[PDB]
């Protein structure tokens, strides 16, 4: 479960 | 500049200001954003989508400068509100922000 890249 | 947590809307929770910088050059190397990876439509038992870290790069900038955890939830990307957007709203969010020299996220603990 992702979404973005920080 | 470390953060701060000052008293919540609702004087029972804690809610502190993170800012953090994609300069890509935290002490472990260069990184790839700031330091954590985020989540976005998670909806909760209340009945709204919000954020939250998939994980944090120890050592990144997000870790030293932000101090959080992977599971915190951020209300707040950028200075903007996230409350009642989905994975797709805080992918724009974000992702518009990732071309910022600086961000302003925010969380509840």
């Amino acid at each position: 479960e992702e979404g973005i890249w920080a | 500049h470390p953060v701060t947590w000052q008293p919540s809307k609702e004087g029972d929770r804690l809610i502190g200001r993170v800012i953090l910088n994609k300069r890509t050059t935290m002490p472990k190397e260069s990184g790839a954003l700031l330091g954590l990876k985020v989540v976005g439509g998670k909806m909760t038992d209340l009945g709204r989508l919000g954020a939250f870290i998939t994980k944090v790069k120890k050592g990144s900038l997000a870790d030293v400068v932000g101090h959080l955890r992977a599971g915190d939830e951020v209300l707040e990307w950028n200075g903007k509100p996230l409350p009642g957007a989905t994975n797709e709203e805080v992918y724009n969010i974000i992702l518009e922000s990732k071309s910022e020299p600086q961000v302003e996220i925010i969380v509840s603990r």
